[PDB]
RNA sequence: CGGCCCCCUGGACGAAGACUGACGCUCAGGUGCGAAAGCGUGGGGAGCAAACAGGAUUAGAUACCCUGGUAGUCCACGCCGUAAACGAUGUCGACUUGGAGGUUGUGCCCUUGAGGCGUGGCUUCCGGAGCUAACGCGUUAAGUCGACCGCCUGGGGAGUAC
RNA sequence: GUAAAGCGCACGCAGGCGGUUUGUUAAGUCAGAUGUGAAAUCCCCGGGCUCAACCUGGGAACUGCAUCUGAUACUGGCAAG
């Protein structure tokens, strides 16, 4: 059975969007071009840089790019040079002047992206598979979630016939909308081919929408 | 300084509708080296979590043993259903001669000089409860003495 | 208690000489009426001695658990367990409550949860229909554990009414190697009561003694 | 071993005594008994029924089903000596918590039939400790012991060959 | 009992076993002694080949057998119960 994507079924409930511009239907696919083309060289020259989240604003007549990182010394680099030598490429390719403000994950092990991203770095320097999910869902239990699946698809271990093995700890709820579930997918390309990562985050329902 | 140790670990299985579902058990022993010794057993899905279920049940149940300077007090049988174990008291370097199952059962318990035989079945649940029903069942000169309600010395 | 105050409340009445155990030939009179008439001059020494462990065991800080199943008689026991600042079990027994101590503390945490949740706040926040399911689950937790919410850890003493209708309890706590003070009927095997009282189980007249005179020695355990 | 009756005859059990004074237990070889089928001789023969004879059914029926039907089943005297001949549990003795029945004796007491309290024999069913691989057995043990006998040693070859 | 394994059942000779008391016997049993149990080998303490293997001194052992003198609880014999 097909499950709806966590992240999109809670979209103005208990989540927020990752751009939060308005737009008429006339502009509207050139922004989505370039915020596309803005969170690709972002996320290609950030690999090293363990970027979780990339929003992107459009104030009036220009463009803001917040970039949720785990390592923010190496995002913005000495001097505080590397971020304003992105910024300028960005702003190339966005054609509007932009801005680039940078907020810290202070705890990577609870979010999804950086443990998919983790758990396939892993995977593609032929790490066992089962110890490096087995290290996510215990290092995420203990910095106080409330539960966490980790599920890794394909061609585990360089075998022939791909299977899908998944691990729980916690509690998990994905049918309740009020719950706070971060969920995040990567890919891990092996010399046996691609292999999938998926993670789910519980953190707790939270009371009261939105707000 | 509660010396653990596993015995063995076996793949039960059980066909459920669809197909089988593979389970692993783990027998172990744990003691502190000084006259008390207990085992466990533990089913799981996964290897560790069953050896981690042993160790706690191993822990629970630990009986404790009469020796006598680091060997038994006299020739002792011990039967568990096919199992029968055999010990006798050894002088001082003797080692611990005896089988797999009895070996760690007794090196975890204290005992450092015996001399045992496993007859019968030599399943290693079975052995471990026949080695340990057989040290529980060893007197010590006190007690039979306390028992007989005479000394010490109007015994040996 | 005194052999006349028991008499009075019918101590000394039995279950029918068709239903009785082996083992409890020592402790019958006798039969009238193909009623079994249970022996007093066995049952006041005995209760006394009992009282004697009891308030020795509250005078050493002790937590005392009432254990009675009977619809009669829960809330009798329940009240005795008031009276003395103890706990108790009047609803059915549970089997695994003292075996299986974790889970206990599990449901103990979660009734105590939904109690402080409601003094908080955030009811508001849940939908009338979540607030009030969560009230009925308060409840039905409450029904579950009142008595016990507050043991904290495993007691050290148990009072049993009829203790063939709590084997369970009994069983588990030999298990534990806690104590088991039971009102033992002559259909009951008294092998798990460590300090057993023969006597009558059903009678509210007797049960409300045994808990009465319990409950005054428990408290005069305490005040030292 | 199954109607009833007579005649001849074996064993078991109970009550109270009297008598004998270890005369006992087990038993290789040996002897006897030993379902049914079968064999020999003679008799009998209603029903039943291998074989067989038909009628059907069926791819096939040399089976199942149907109509007949001989040996046999019955009796007498011999032979055969085998069965899942089973409780798949050798015989004898002692000891070890209970409960519910059946059957057959018997003692004593109550107003007595009725009923109550005992005490034996045999027998059926639950179940405790203990035992057992488990199932289960459990005072009629598969429990705790003793005496003697029979028997077992991977499956097949084979209970076959000689 | 069901894994291989209780004769289909009985009677019964040889055989194995045998309740209880006293006396006796001394066969079994037990104790001591004497004779014998070859040497080598095995084992213990030593000695000799530079060490070791090897050689070798003394002992222990050779668990046995026969005989003599005792013991008499038990088993057997005999007698009386
Ligand atoms: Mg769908
Ligand atoms: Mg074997
Ligand atoms: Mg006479
Ligand atoms: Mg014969
Ligand atoms: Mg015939
Ligand atoms: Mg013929
Ligand atoms: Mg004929
Ligand atoms: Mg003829
Ligand atoms: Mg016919
Ligand atoms: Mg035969
Ligand atoms: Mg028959
Ligand atoms: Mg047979
Ligand atoms: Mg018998
Ligand atoms: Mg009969
Ligand atoms: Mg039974
Ligand atoms: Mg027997
Ligand atoms: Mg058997
Ligand atoms: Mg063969
Ligand atoms: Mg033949
Ligand atoms: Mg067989
Ligand atoms: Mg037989
Ligand atoms: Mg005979
Ligand atoms: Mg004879
Ligand atoms: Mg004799
Ligand atoms: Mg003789
Ligand atoms: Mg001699
Ligand atoms: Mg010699
Ligand atoms: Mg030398
Ligand atoms: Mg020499
Ligand atoms: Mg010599
Ligand atoms: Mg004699
Ligand atoms: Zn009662």
């Amino acid at each position: 059975g097909q499950k709806v994507h966590p992240n999109g079924i809670r979209l103005g409930i208990v989540k927020p969007w990752n751009s939060t511009w308005f737009a008429n239907t006339k502009e509207f696919a050139d922004n989505l071009d370039s915020d596309f083309k803005v969170r690709q060289y972002l996320t290609k020259e950030l690999a090293k840089a363990s970027v979780s989240r990339i929003v992107i604003e459009r104030p009036a007549k220009s463009i803001r790019v917040t970039i949720h990182t785990a390592r923010p010394g190496i995002v913005i680099g000495k001097k505080g040079e590397d971020v304003e030598k992105l910024r300028k490429v960005v702003a190339d390719i966005a054609g509007v002047p932009a801005q680039i403000n940078i907020a810290e994950v202070r705890k990577p092990e609870l979010d999804a992206k950086l443990v998919a991203d983790s758990i396939t770095s892993q995977l593609e320097r032929r790490v066992m598979f089962r110890r490096a999910m087995k290290r996510a869902v215990q290092n995420a239990m203990r910095l106080g979630a409330k539960g966490i699946k980790v599920e890794v698809s394909g061609r585990l271990g360089g075998a022939e016939i791909a299977r899908t093995e998944w691990y729980r700890e916690g509690r998990v709820p994905l049918h309740t909308l009020r719950a706070d579930i971060d969920y995040n997918t990567s890919e891990a390309h092996t010399t046996y081919g691609v292999i999938g990562v998926k993670v789910w985050i519980f953190k707790g329902e939270i009371l009261g929408g939105m707000a | 300084e509660l010396q653990e140790k596993l015995i063995a670990v076996n793949r039960v299985s059980k066909t459920v509708k669809g197909g089988r579902i593979f389970s692993f058990t783990a027998l172990t022993v744990v003691g502190d080296g000084n006259g008390r010794v207990g085992f466990g057993y533990g089913k799981a899905r996964e290897v560790p979590a069953a050896i981690q279920k042993a160790m706690e049940k191993a822990r629970r149940n630990m009986i404790n043993v009469a020796l006598n300077n680091g060997t038994l007090q006299h020739p002792v049988k011990g039967v568990h259903t096919g199992s029968r174990v055999f010990m006798q008291p050894a002088s001082e370097g003797t080692g611990i001669i005896a089988g797999g199952a009895m070996r760690a059962v007794l090196e975890v318990a204290g005992v450092h000089n015996v001399l045992a035989k496993a007859y019968g079945s030599t399943n290693p649940i079975n052995v471990v409860r026949a080695t340990i029903d057989g040290l529980e069942n060893m007197n010590s000169p006190e007690m039979v003495a306390a028992k007989r309600g005479k000394s010490v010395e109007e015994i040996l | 208690v005194s052999m006349r105050d028991m008499l009075k409340a019918g101590v000394h009445f039995g279950h029918q000489t068709r239903y009785w155990n082996p083992k409890m030939k020592p402790f019958i009179f006798g039969a009238r009426n193909k009623v079994h008439i249970i022996n007093l001059e066995k049952t006041v020494p005995m209760f006394n001695e009992a009282l004697a462990e009891l308030n020795k065991i509250a005078s050493r800080k002790g937590k005392i658990l009432f254990v009675g199943t009977k619809r009669a008689a829960s809330e009798a026991v329940k009240d005795a367990a008031l009276s003395c600042d103890q706990f108790f079990v009047n609803h059915r027994w549970l089997g695994g409550m003292l075996t299986n101590w974790k889970t206990v503390r599990q449901s103990i945490k979660r009734l105590k949860d939904l109690e402080t949740q409601s003094q908080d706040g955030t009811f508001d926040k849940l939908t009338k229909k979540e607030a009030l399911m969560r009230t009925r689950e308060l409840e039905k937790l409450e029904n579950s554990l009142g008595g016990i919410k507050d043991m904290g850890g495993l007691p050290d003493a148990l009072f049993v009414i009829d203790a063939d209708h709590e084997h369970i309890a009994i069983k588990e706590a030999n298990n534990l190697g806690i104590p088991v003070f039971a009102i033992v009927d002559t259909n009951s095997d008294p092998d798990g009561v460590d300090f057993v009282i023969p006597g009558n189980d059903d009678a509210i007249r007797a049960v409300t003694l045994y808990l009465g005179a319990v409950a005054a020695t428990v408290r005069e355990g305490r005040s030292q």
